[PDB]
């Protein structure tokens, strides 16, 4: 998962 | 302020392609010549130009058969079919003039540009 | 021997969502207490435990109306279905607890997990 | 387009  | 799993598009076009594989909720048989493909719809729309005119017609959108023109290539399009699933594209020196001849066709617009640009190096 | 291109799983994922923001080749209704929400089957299997189940199943697979368990909450899923489309999750404090509920009920591994890290954090 |  990231910060798009 | 989403977060985003990497990912996701990847593993779902995966599915897409086991649920192919496995002939799993596949609605549309694509003709080419004495050749007969089983796919979604909905993915051969999202990949091809010429797909997503035929089904957004208020007619098309209906049928089961779909017949190409009787130029297309039946291994052209198995190749830009598997393309369409996976985003791998055989491409071969034996293969690239029917497989852009197809894409073409098909409208896959990413597709010409790389057959373009392989054709224009050799 | 294949050449890949990167944006591919993206790009189908993304005209996948357009498709359903204008509701074409949709072919199901699920169904979270007085709410409804219009989906692709492949799309809904492909991201979810649950659904695969579901349209797998020689008589639910002909089913335009899918019911959810009453203790599921109608916003919680609408976050679900969209991170299922865009790969996007709108995890926020207010919904975190109800967004794990479901997505544990819909056998969506990954996003439990996430849901299980921010808690723990928290 | 790479080399996958
Ligand atoms: O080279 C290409 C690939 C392609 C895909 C699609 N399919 C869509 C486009 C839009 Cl805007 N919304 C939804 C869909 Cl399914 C249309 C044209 C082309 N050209
Ligand atoms: O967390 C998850 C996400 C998920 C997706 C699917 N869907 C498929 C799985 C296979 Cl192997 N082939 C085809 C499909 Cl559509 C099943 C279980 C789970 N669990
Ligand atoms: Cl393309
Ligand atoms: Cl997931």
């Amino acid at each position: 998962w990231v910060i798009p | 302020s989403c977060i985003q799993f990497t990912r996701h598009a990847s593993d779902v076009l995966l599915n897409l392609n086991r649920l192919r594989s496995r002939d799993i909720l596949t609605d549309v048989v694509i003709v080419v010549s004495r050749e007969q493909f089983r796919a979604h719809k909905t993915v051969l729309m999202a990949c091809s130009g010429l797909f997503y005119s035929i089904f957004t017609d208020q007619l098309k959108c209906n049928l089961s058969v779909i017949n190409l023109d009787p130029e297309i290539n039946p291994e052209g399009f198995c190749i830009l079919l598997d393309f369409m699933y996976t985003s791998r594209l055989n491409l071969r020196e034996g293969n690239i003039m029917a497989v852009m001849a197809t894409a073409m066709y098909l409208q896959m617009e990413h597709v010409v540009d790389t057959c373009r640009k392989f054709i224009k190096a050799s």
